[PDB]
RNA sequence: ACUUGAGUGCAGAAGAGGAGAGUGGAAUUCCACGUGUAGCGGUGAAAUGCGUAGAGAUGUGGAGGAACACCAGUGGCGAAGGCGACUCUCUGGUCUGUAACUGACGCUGAGGAGCGAAAGCGUGGGGAGCGAACAGGAUUAGAUACCCUGGUAGUCCACGCCGUAAACGAUGAGUGCUAAGUGUUAGGGGGUUUCCGCCCCUUAGUGCUGCAGCUAACGCAUUAAGCACUCCGCCUGGGGAGU
């Protein structure tokens, strides 16, 4: 496959251990289809310019996946309409 | 003679950057108001340009860089 | 494509000489088969007239080269004709 | 698809049917049939209040889950049939518990997909949950009205809707037509817009299709005496001569609004009949 | 490319024959060679000194043509088109000028000239003609 | 037989080349409610139009369509028409560099095949802005126009037909050669240079300024309209008549 470097944030209202399920449970699905995700990342709570859905500022977010090819498509439309992932925006990785 | 001032801006200590994880070249790059830099004023190459450019877009989709700012 | 297991795969397959890397017939084969998985690639989205154009120049370059290893050798060109399994 | 007809004769000029490419099996399953009697437009004492219905083909109706009370459990497709009764087809579902039943048919489905029905369930094209967990702007059919009541709201072939955006009570829809009405949140709703999209392109082109299927033909307004109907006299093709265009009863049929003005949709609408 | 190798040459020693370059190169093969040595026996350039390496050529000439503008070699044409042949019986070998240029038919013994050919009384391809 | 032609390989580089899906903002319209009053609007000057049923403006929120400002430039890519927010899948092509292989496998090419802006044409969707026909007011002797206020089709999408344009560089394609300078991207070799940066050599593409040469003059000029070769197409006074 080729490297998905995809890092959507995560929302203001959530709680911490409800975070951590939503990273959890999240990475698992990205992770279902064979790409041991070899990256990780967390930029902590972080403002952005304007608001996404309802926050004046998030809690950033990073990922660093290796893949096909499979699941980049499965991760990007499977979380598009999640509560807690705001606008995942992920870019290909070819640096 | 014989250049330009700010000389290429990138080429010295680059290249092939960003462009999500930065925000502090493009802190120094997307302009005061809120639009892009001028590369005539500013002084990036071609590649230098199409690069800060293209990661300067694709940093203010994730909402990185503001997608309009004050006056 | 096309993939490398069938860049280096197919001309590891059909490499006329040891360390020929030309060889018309292995022009043949990965022009041959890049044209068929281009063929099957521009038709599942049928509108894109620039990949269109691009498969009607490959697949016109093929048939060229297909003339021309005619014309260099009889038996040869025959039995890469029937092995490939295309110019009929 | 829709195939056309080479007119070999003059029945066949206009006439399509469709390609019936959608379906697998033809005989039914005979376990989920119906009876039907076509009534032809008669009432409970005799008379006949539906003008020009009646001369249909025997029907026979196919038990479907406009519900789908079932959940969690996921279905697999086994096969997608035809059904008189309708524009859509049906899919026949296996159930893992052996509830073969026959259940409306979206778009984009074949043999093989797996297909739940929980509020726990996916967005993939099938599967049903209640409009709560549903995301602001899918592509939905089969709504409700009432909780668990059946699916009166969309069905027909190639329909579907959206969700507007919420509350906690109720779930706004912009349903086919424009009209956008606070749907309750707890209805069950399945996720799809309803198979064989061409249905309307279908050219019927000879007349006793229309018998076929079937209608009565219906006698127009200047042609009935002047009893019968309040368009009809003259002397033969005269001018639809009375103001206001009227019904064969005496309410004008241009626009006259028929939804009772003392109603319970007065509150059930932020936006009503783009026309 | 590669319409024809003569014209080219012979567009060579033109369009230099116009510049006024010292040396000329060209394409070496058998009618630049024997071509070479019967322009260059007739006294148009200095020298034709085919400098052979691998892997094929090639030809390098001196314009013969001294401080008057327009020296030995003075004007050339395309006598035989490649595409459209030139003939040439032996009554009817054609020198051409009439008194100063001299022509080159190919004859059936070696790359003749005008003269030499009508010598020899027997006619060819026309392989060229500087006028 | 051989290798530069042409092709394959190997490694680089680059781009708004294309097709499909998804996402994002700035702005206009419309709607709901607050705030508020007597004007808003448009022009050469006005009027039609809108506004005390509360407009304009301003605050908030929602819906929907279309196009993506800044980067952006006689920049890039494409056979041409043309192509611009961002991301992904599938895909074509170009140039650079050594140089492993092949050994002329090439150039053009009437028919034939295919693509081709915008207007249109059929069906079904979509209709926020713009907007023929149309309505009103203005200017004029007249206004089936210019202007302004509105306004249908269309523009948008998917599926099919249309196959024309100043479809322009008014220059068919391929190849070889022939003064120079100055830009500008995409590369490469190098002179010292860890850097960086300057400079040369080198390609490829593209812009200006100009020698020879061409020409009726304007002008072209290594991207020729120069100098020669291959092949296709077109031209034989205007109107009549592309009838």
């Amino acid at each position: 496959m080729r490297k998905y470097e995809v890092m959507y944030i995560i929302r203001p209202n959530i709680d911490e251990e409800s975070k951590k399920a939503v990273i959890e449970r999240f990475n698992n699905v990205l992770t279902s289809n064979g790409a041991e995700i070899t990256g990780t990342k967390d930029w902590g709570k972080r403002r952005l310019a304007y608001e996404i859905n309802d926050f004046r500022d998030g809690f950033y977010q990073i990922v660093n996946v290796q893949s096909d090819a499979a699941a980049v498509q499965e991760f990007d439309r499977l979380a598009k309409i999640s509560d807690d992932i705001i606008r995942h925006i992920v870019v290909k990785e070819e640096e | 003679r014989a250049k330009r001032r700010k000389v290429c801006y990138f080429t010295s200590n680059g290249i092939t950057h960003i462009d999500y994880k930065d925000v502090d070249l493009l802190k120094k790059f997307v302009s005061e108001r809120g639009k892009i830099l001028p590369r005539r004023v500013t002084g990036t190459n071609a590649k230098y340009q199409r690069k800060l450019t293209a990661a300067i877009k694709r940093a203010r989709q994730m909402a990185l860089l503001p997608y309009v700012s004050g006056e | 494509a096309i993939t490398q297991e069938r860049k280096n795969q197919l001309i590891n397959e059909f490499k006329t000489h040891e360390s020929d890397t030309g060889s018309p017939e292995v022009q043949i084969a990965i022009l041959t088969d890049s044209i068929n998985n281009l063929n099957e690639h521009l038709r599942t989205h049928k509108k894109d007239h620039h990949s269109r154009r691009g498969l009607l120049k490959m697949v016109g370059k093929r048939r060229n080269l297909l003339t021309y290893l005619r014309n260099k050798d009889v038996t040869r060109y025959r039995e890469l004709i029937n092995k490939l399994g295309l110019r009929r | 698809a829709i195939k056309k007809y080479k007119p070999t004769s003059n029945g066949r000029r206009g006439m399509t049917t469709s390609d019936f490419a959608e379906i697998t099996t033809d005989k039914p399953e005979k376990s989920l049939l119906a009876p039907l009697h076509k009534k032809g437009g008669r009432n409970n004492q005799g008379k006949l209040t539906v003008r020009h219905q009646g001369g249909g083909h025997k029907r026979q109706y196919r038990v479907i889950d406009f519900k789908r009370d079932k959940d969690g459990i996921p279905g697999r497709v086994a096969t997608v049939e035809y059904d008189p009764n309708r524009s859509a087809n049906i899919a026949l579902i296996n159930y893992a518990d052996g509830e073969k039943r026959y259940i409306l048919a979206p778009k984009g489905i074949q043999v093989g997909t797996e297909i739940m029905s929980g509020p726990e369930a996916d967005i993939k094209v099938g599967n049903a949950l209640p409009l709560i967990n549903i995301p602001v702007g899918t592509v939905v059919h089969n709504i409700e009205l009432k909780p668990g009541k059946g699916g009166q709201l969309v069905r027909s072939a190639g329909t579907s809707a959206q969700v507007l955006g919420k509350e906690g009570k109720y779930v706004l829809v912009r349903l086919n037509s424009g009209e956008v009405r606070m749907i309750l949140s707890a209805c069950r709703a399945s996720i799809g817009q309803v198979g064989n999209e061409q249905h309307e392109l279908i050219n019927i082109g000879k007349a006793g299709r229309s018998r076929w299927k079937g209608i009565r033909p219906t006698v127009r307004g200047s042609v009935m005496n002047p009893n019968d109907h309040p368009h009809g006299g003259g002397e033969g093709r005269a001018p639809i001569g009375r103001k206001s265009p009227m019904s064969p009863w005496g309410k004008p049929t241009l626009g006259f609004k028929t939804r009772k003005k003392k109603n319970k949709s007065d509150k059930f609408i932020v936006r009503r009949r783009k026309n | 490319v590669m319409t024809d190798p003569i014209a080219d040459m012979l567009t060579r020693i033109r369009n230099a024959n116009m510049v006024r370059h010292e040396k000329l190169e060209i394409p070496a093969s058998k009618l630049k060679r024997e071509i070479a040595e019967i322009l260059k026996r007739e006294g148009f350039i200095r020298d034709v000194e085919f400098v052979e390496d691998s892997k094929q050529g090639i030809i390098r000439v001196f314009l013969k043509y001294g401080q008057n503008n327009e020296r030995v070699i003075t004007g050339l044409k395309r006598i035989s088109k490649p595409g459209l042949r030139v003939y040439a019986k032996s009554n009817e070998v054609p020198r051409v000028l009439n008194g100063l240029g001299i022509a080159i038919i190919s004859t059936s013994q070696g790359v003749l000239t005008d003269k030499e050919a009508r010598a020899k009384q027997a006619g060819g391809e026309v392989l060229a003609y500087v006028w």
